[PDB]
RNA sequence: GUUAAGUUAGAAAGGGCGCACGGUGGAUGCCUUGGCACUAGGAGCCGAAGAAGGACGGGACUAACACCGAUAUGCUUUGGG
RNA sequence: CCGAUAGUGAACCAGUACCGUGAGGGAAAGGUGAAAAGCACCCCGGAAGGGGAGUGAAACAGUUCCUGAAACCGUGUGCCUA
RNA sequence: GUAUGAGUAGCGAAAGAAGGGUGAGAAUCCCUUCCACCGAAUAUCUAAGGUUUCCUGAGGAAGGCUCGUCCGCUCAGGGUU
């Protein structure tokens, strides 16, 4: 069986990425409520 | 091929009643006067039947 | 017979493995289910030396390993187990017609209950 | 003054049923004749109470001045502890709970 | 004393009820280091002189919290004690 | 107004551990004693753990340690039971 | 939180045997001989992925579907030119 988790270094940082987020008007939102809740870790 | 009552503990006590197990067939040795199993090699005196295996 | 919780060959590389050992070292160490059945193989394996024939070696050579019992500073030459065999071991029991093992009762091991005895060459 | 030593085991890791079945052979017999019968006994509980058997002995003739040989066991009992909490993977994706359960034993022996 | 007829006790492999003594478990009682709702007063912004938020570091031993930033568990000055 | 299943999710290194590719979801966990005075020393044991000795008002307060109910598991015994 | 099912199902494809050693303790740890299994692989490299699992010295509470003197586990030091 091939299940559906394969993982990347390189396919993880561009899509769920810091600088990705940062690149959008809905992704700087991402950060802006992961800040509020006060996360450990941003992206 | 489930239970349908649970087990009150007077029953499951009493299907224990054959669960215990018996005393070992322990005997006495001559030379080194001590406990012993029939038949076998006395462990500590290290001998049988008097010969000293 | 009895078999021995193994299928047929590997019983029968089994009984091969064992009685070579009480040959060679002529005291070992096993359960109890398990030396009954060697005493039988081994037994059958000196009358076999008590014949002395090219024959019985030929048949015999067939049932023991081949392993150094011991090296023989003559030049060096290491004995087998067939030589001890048909030289020293069966010379010995020339008097004797039967029983040259006896079983000795120990008691049980620790990891599995099972019955340990010592099997003797004597 | 004092007739009788005991000494306890906090926290075994055997589970109390399988100790039990042991104890009751020993209750109430002389020490000399219960130690053989542990020892003869292939369980694996026996060098766990031969071990607190004999540590009562020792400390009912350093402590108290009895003698070995008129001693016998009157109390021997095993109790529950705190039990551990496992988990063993099943099939389809379930977990099943294990207990590791442990336990408190004591032997008592005194004069006859 | 034997025979015949008859009558009645006792038992525990184990179990039930009462009591005594323990083990596990964490309720309940007492307590507060933390919260909730408001009153009066103050204040209602920070940033290209680099922000809010972080990464990595600094101790004799340093994994973590707190403090600080290669001048790194602290530097200068003015007052209190 | 609450008093540790209550009061903030968070009285304790909590948006932590854990779960998810990601947005996101999100816990459990307070109390020795007034004072560590936290059990020199002797005995059983490989150790753990015990039995004396000692500190303490209390050790049946001994590093989940105030109080310690119920389910649940045992030992002994007065009456009854094939 | 704790029971009943209950000391019941299970212990996840496979050939082991004996003799020495260490040790409080050995079917399960080390050494030796014999036997058996894979061999267009169950062999040798190297990507992705994991992120210290790698070496030495100590340890046996928990983890290892048993035992363990052993370990991809615990502790302390090292190791990537
Ligand atoms: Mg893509
Ligand atoms: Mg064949
Ligand atoms: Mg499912
Ligand atoms: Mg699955
Ligand atoms: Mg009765
Ligand atoms: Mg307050
Ligand atoms: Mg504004
Ligand atoms: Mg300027
Ligand atoms: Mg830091
Ligand atoms: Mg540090
Ligand atoms: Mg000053
Ligand atoms: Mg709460
Ligand atoms: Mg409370
Ligand atoms: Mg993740
Ligand atoms: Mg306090
Ligand atoms: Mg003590
Ligand atoms: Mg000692
Ligand atoms: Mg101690
Ligand atoms: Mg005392
Ligand atoms: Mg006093
Ligand atoms: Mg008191
Ligand atoms: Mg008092
Ligand atoms: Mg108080
Ligand atoms: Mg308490
Ligand atoms: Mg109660
Ligand atoms: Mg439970
Ligand atoms: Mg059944
Ligand atoms: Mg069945
Ligand atoms: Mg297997
Ligand atoms: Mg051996
Ligand atoms: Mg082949
Ligand atoms: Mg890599
Ligand atoms: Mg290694
Ligand atoms: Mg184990
Ligand atoms: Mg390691
Ligand atoms: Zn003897």
């Amino acid at each position: 069986m091939k299940r559906t988790y394969q993982p990347s270094k390189r396919k993880r940082k561009k899509v769920h990425g810091f600088r990705t987020r940062m690149s959008t008007k809905n992704g700087r939102r991402v950060l802006a409520s992961r800040r509020r809740k006060g996360r450990k870790v941003l992206s | 091929a489930v239970p349908f009552r649970r087990t009150s503990k007077a029953k499951k006590r009493k299907r224990r009643t054959h669960v215990k197990l018996q005393l070992p067939g322990m005997n006495e040795c001559s030379n080194c006067g001590e406990y012993r199993l029939s038949h076998h090699v006395c462990p500590e005196c290290g001998q049988y039947d008097g010969k000293d295996v | 017979y009895r078999k021995l919780g193994r299928t047929s060959s590997q019983r029968k590389a089994l009984l091969r493995d064992l009685a070579t050992d009480l040959i060679v070292h002529e005291r070992i160490e096993t359960t109890e289910a398990r030396a009954k059945e060697i005493r039988k193989v081994v037994e059958k394996l000196i009358t076999s030396g008590k014949k002395g024939d090219l024959h019985a070696r030929r048949q015999a050579a067939a049932f023991i390993r081949h392993e150094v019992v011991e090296v023989v500073q003559v030049k060096n030459r290491p004995v087998y187990a067939l030589q001890k065999l048909f030289d020293d071991v069966a010379p010995r029991y020339a008097e004797r017609q039967g029983g040259y093992t006896r079983i000795l009762k120990k008691g049980p091991r620790r990891g599995d209950g099972a019955p340990m005895v010592i099997i003797e060459l004597v | 003054e004092v007739t009788s030593a005991k000494a306890v085991a906090k926290t075994v890791r055997i589970a109390p049923r399988k100790a039990r079945i042991v104890i009751d052979l020993i209750r109430g017999k002389q020490v000399g004749e219960a130690i053989a019968i542990l020892k003869y006994t292939p369980r694996s509980a026996s060098p766990i109470i031969e071990k607190v058997l004999k540590s009562a002995i020792a400390n009912a003739e350093h402590n108290y001045d009895l003698d070995i040989n008129n001693l016998v066991v009157e109390e021997a009992f095993v109790d529950e502890g705190p039990t551990l909490k496992r988990f063993r993977p099943r099939a389809q994706g379930r977990a099943s709970a294990i207990n590791k359960r442990t336990s408190h034993i004591t032997v008592v022996v005194s004069e006859v």
